[PDB]
């Protein structure tokens, strides 16, 4: 019971440590980069035409 | 607005009615939450 | 399984019946589904004396403060008495030692509990294994319930 | 007789729903 | 001796520790200065719903934008036309508790549960011209609190015991089930790629699957309270976390750290959705005092409000071509804001 228990909680924990990680700098420079790359279409952050919203009337 | 649109808002006239039957019957029950203790006699009471 | 309902008709009057104690899960994260139930029905077990009476005691504080339940009434349900009267003489209710005193001192420790005193109100009754007067007892305080919040609703009260 | 109630006699001022 | 099995979990919590500190090389916060804001953001309201009669619990856009699915707590699941105002399909229950619904991509099934513990999955296009209860999932312990579909024959639940499930429509009986958490399951949402799904609990943390092996990835804390809401960033490396601390939170992958907080002194009331719009410029959080938020993703500063609405609100779901966000809240009505 417990035993099994902390030897399935071990085993897991051990699994996670091996996991390969990159710098967070560059995480942090692709998400800025992404959403620069990506905002010609984006109805919300500026208005878009009436005559392209159909939402009009 | 042509025959596709007419029957549409015939159909919604018709799903509006029906909810408000339904709603207007349903607002009269009386509903009673049940609450205790287990091994308190709930069962008992129930029957 | 998962909650249980049931139906029943008294007096040409319908009545909805929530049993919802098999749950097993986080009181706190659903209960708020129930805002707007009629009445709440408690269940308090008197044999079962000598503590669980502090545990049934502190879940019924837990209930009449909860912020949903600020306007909502409580019909309390006393069973096992009959278990209870033989008891007393074996276990003294101390655990003026009489069935009267006795149930006086319980109803008094319980009805004792809620602070909004105006707001709403304990109905309190004392059930046998064997009475046919308890749907009539639910129907009178339901049908009382109800005109005090019709009355409040539109300023009367 | 409210105006009584009101003035005169503001210890029996009260209401019930049940009698 | 258990106490020595206790140690060296503790130790190697300190590895991951210190690995996860090691890590960092700078702030979003300090990389993101000096870029051109969005700006002060004003929106209206364009479209009001008006046929439930009692609290709304879940939204769910549709696969074209133009069409939703709606769950209340009565035995209702209503089908709006948004453009125009129109009802589509009125779906009766059998069972007045509802917590979560959701809306098949092939636009040709409907999910639907709550505290019956029980899920039904609803097909819609049939002969009879009368919606026809599909199947019937049977198997949790606790409520569900979340569900998504993957395609016509498969769908995820999350439910209120410590487990979630994969079921096979075809044949009831389940094929997969994760078991890793301390507590209730309160929100889940699926990655585009469908490969990986995150899951969000009542214990501070948020779990990463993976469908095929079964096995947990990746642990997050940071929380100091339990969490109600979660969805992904469009990118697929990225999600968003709402709790009852009044504060949302961004996480990645890679880095396996916690990149940006998002609070102020006013807001103390909690979250209960978060949902991310096209391109991953603005979160949209749904706090409880009647309101909604507008957060600039990469910067501290809040942006406009959006405040129009009379009671708690339950859900918001944006659109999948970005063209409007949905908010369902406990008053009967669903507005669509552009």
């Amino acid at each position: 019971a417990s035993i099994a228990q902390a030897r399935k909680l071990v085993e897991q924990l051990k699994m996670e440590a091996n996991i390969d990680r990159i710098k967070v700098s560059k995480a942090a420079a692709d998400l800025m980069a992404y959403c620069e790359a990506h905002a010609k279409e984006d109805p919300l952050l500026t208005p878009v035409p009436a005559s392209e919203n159909p939402f009009r009337e | 607005l042509s025959a596709e649109d007419k029957a549409a808002v015939e159909r919604s006239k018709m799903i509006d009615r029906n909810l408000r039957e339904d709603g207007e019957k349903a607002a009269r029950e009386v509903k009673l939450l049940l609450l205790g203790a287990g091994e308190s006699g709930k069962s008992t009471i129930v029957k | 399984t998962g909650i249980v309902e049931t139906h029943f008709t008294f007096k040409d009057l319908h009545f909805k019946m929530f049993d919802v104690g098999g749950q097993r899960s986080e009181r706190k994260k659903w209960i708020h589904c129930f805002e707007g139930v009629t009445a709440i029905i408690f269940c308090v077990a008197l044999s079962d004396y000598d503590n669980r009476m502090h545990e049934s005691m502190k879940l019924f504080d837990s209930i009449c403060n909860n912020k949903w339940f600020t306007d909502t009434s409580i019909i309390l349900f006393l069973n096992k008495k009959d278990l209870f009267e033989e008891k007393i003489k074996k276990s003294p209710l101390t655990i003026s030692n009489t069935y009267e005193e006795a149930a006086a001192y319980i109803q008094c420790q319980f009805e004792d509990l809620n602070k909004r005193k105006d707001t709403k109100e304990i109905y309190t009754h004392f059930t046998c294994a064997t009475d046919t007067k308890n749907v009539q007892f639910v129907f009178d305080a339901v049908t009382d319930v109800i005109i005090k919040n019709n009355l409040k609703d539109c300023g009367l009260f | 007789p409210k105006l009584h109630i009101i003035l005169f006699q503001p210890q029996k001022n009260v209401v019930s729903h049940r009698a | 001796e258990l106490d020595q099995l206790r140690q060296e979990a503790e130790q190697l919590k300190n590895q991951i520790r210190d690995a996860r500190k090691a890590c960092a090389d700078a702030t979003l916060s300090q990389i993101t200065n000096n870029i051109d804001p969005v700006g002060r953001i004003q929106m209206r309201t364009r479209r009001t719903l008006r046929g439930h009669l009692a609290k709304i619990y879940a939204m769910h856009w549709g696969t074209d934008s133009r069409l939703l699915v709606s769950a209340s707590q009565d035995g209702k699941l209503i089908i709006w036309d948004s453009y125009t105002t129109n009802k589509v399909h009125a779906i009766p229950l059998r069972s007045s508790w509802v917590m979560t619904c959701a809306y098949a991509p092939s636009g040709n099934y409907v999910a639907c549960g709550g505290l019956d513990n029980i899920c039904s999955i609803y097909n819609l296009k049939t002969r009879e011209g009368n919606v026809r209860v599909s199947r019937e999932l049977a198997g949790h312990t606790g409520y569900l609190s979340c569900c998504r579909f993957l395609d016509d024959n498969q769908i995820v639940t999350s439910s209120g015991d410590t487990t979630c499930a994969l079921w096979d429509i075809e044949t009831g009986q389940q094929t997969t089930t994760f078991t890793g958490h301390t507590g209730d399951v309160m929100s889940l949402s699926l990655a585009p790629d469908t490969r990986l799904f995150v899951s969000g609990a009542c214990d501070a943390s948020a779990k990463l699957w993976d469908v095929r092996e079964g096995m947990c990835r990746q642990t997050f804390t940071g929380h100091e309270s339990d969490i109600n809401a979660i969805c992904f960033f469009p990118n697929g490396n990225a999600f968003a976390t709402g709790s009852d601390d009044a504060t949302c939170r961004l996480f990645d992958l890679r880095a396996d750290q916690e990149l940006m907080t998002y609070s102020h002194d006013n807001i103390i009331c909690g979250i209960t959705s978060v949902s991310f719009s096209k391109s991953g410029r603005l979160l949209l959080a749904g706090y409880d005092d009647f309101n909604c938020n507008v957060w600039d993703a990469l910067k501290a500063d809040r942006a406009g409000v959006l405040a129009g609405h009379d009671n708690r609100v339950s859900c918001l779901g944006v659109t999948d071509d970005g063209m409007a966000v949905a908010t369902g809240s406990w008053d009967s009505f669903l507005k669509i804001w552009n």
